């Protein structure tokens, strides 16, 4: 599965 | 927001003056002697900085989704790469990070956003190719726009994704990262990468050291006291292990670094996602190897796996059941002999 997922970003 | 459209224009403005620039020189063909833009010479750094600073709030976002924002940033990003080439001139890795940054903030929950930096081949390429950067904070900056583009990709997204060469670059990646949040960046990314085809997988697999790199992720010690790096490690792992389970070499490589015995210390983790890619994994090793069968019979997985069949959780009790079935199927002659 696509258990990476998505994120933003790091300051 | 009349100054954010400012700066929008700024940054077109010179992409513009870029793209001219160009098409009027290419190498080899007739040329006048004007000079090629630098971005230092047109405040594009601060542009994209303050871009890059709003772009961290849903309401500024709203509005650069508005002005197009989205494509302004993107080609910049791709035509700086495109002159410059790999580069450490600081100047040019900083406005390349503070792009990718306001991409990855852009990109983040948005489907339509997504698709479109999809559709831009030419920065999928440029985007691909800064993997290579000796900048890691620019590598890490990279694989968060590509975690993001792979997390729920439509059809059009997986195919660019895989014909830019996303999936080697990133695991070639992986081999070389120092820092915890880059490794956590480009695994998340391979991770979401390695469920959309079998292409990918094998790409993975392909790669000199990856096996034996994802197997030592099972066991990376974090010293941010997190489970991330396992968790993504261990999915990948997952989602290739039906490719590793027909591969014997492959399968040798996991039992120089005693792969199925973490694996059953996995499935005592007290965290779900542990849990789950373990027992996903051993769905695959347990089936048709007679050496990995035996070596899991020695090691008490029949009663692990046991445990975990009335478990409510879809892919823990799917992998637990199948990989104990697996093992029933195949019950070793020494065991049978025995009686």
């Amino acid at each position: 599965y696509q258990g990476g997922g998505e994120e933003m970003a790091l300051p | 927001h009349h100054h954010m459209l400012h700066l929008l224009e700024q940054i077109r403005a010179y992409c513009e003056t870029c793209w001219e620039w160009q098409e009027a020189h290419e190498p080899g063909m007739d040329q006048d002697k004007n000079p090629m833009p630098a971005p230092v010479e047109h405040q594009i750094c601060p542009a994209v900085c303050v871009l890059m600073k709003l772009s961290f709030d849903e309401e500024h976002r709203h509005a650069m989704n508005e002005l197009g924002g989205l494509q302004a940033i993107a080609e910049l990003l791709q035509v700086d790469c495109e002159m410059y080439g790999l580069t450490n001139d600081h100047y040019s890795i900083t406005l390349r990070r503070y792009a990718g940054m306001a991409l990855t903030n852009l990109t983040f929950g948005d489907v339509a956003n997504k698709a479109t930096l999809c559709s831009m081949k030419g920065c999928m390429r440029a985007l691909v190719a800064q993997l290579k950067s000796e900048s890691e904070d620019l590598q890490q900056v990279i694989a968060s726009v590509l975690r993001n583009l792979s997390w729920r990709a439509d059809v059009n997204s997986k195919k660019t994704l895989r014909e830019v060469g996303s999936v080697k670059a990133l695991m070639e990646c992986a081999l070389e990262v120092k820092k915890e949040s880059t490794l956590k960046s480009v695994l998340s990314a391979l991770w979401n990468l390695s469920a959309h085809c079998t292409e990918n997988k094998a790409d993975i697999c392909a790669v000199d050291g990856a096996l034996a790199f994802l197997v030592g992720t099972l066991t990376y010690r974090s010293q941010t006291n997190t489970l991330a790096i396992i968790e993504s490690g261990g999915g990948i792992l997952r989602n290739v292990s039906s490719l590793i389970a027909t591969n014997e070499d492959h399968r040798q490589i996991l039992r120089e670094n005693n792969c199925l015995q973490t694996l059953l210390q996995h499935l005592k983790s007290h965290s779900l996602t542990i849990v789950s890619n373990a027992c996903g994994t051993l769905w695959n090793l347990s089936a048709r190897n007679p050496k990995d069968q035996e070596a899991l019979w020695d090691m008490g997985a029949v009663s692990m796996l046991k445990n975990l069949i009335h478990s409510k959780h879809k892919m823990i009790a799917m992998g637990s059941a199948a990989a104990l079935r697996n093992l029933m199927a195949n019950r070793p002659a020494k065991y049978k002999d025995a009686n």
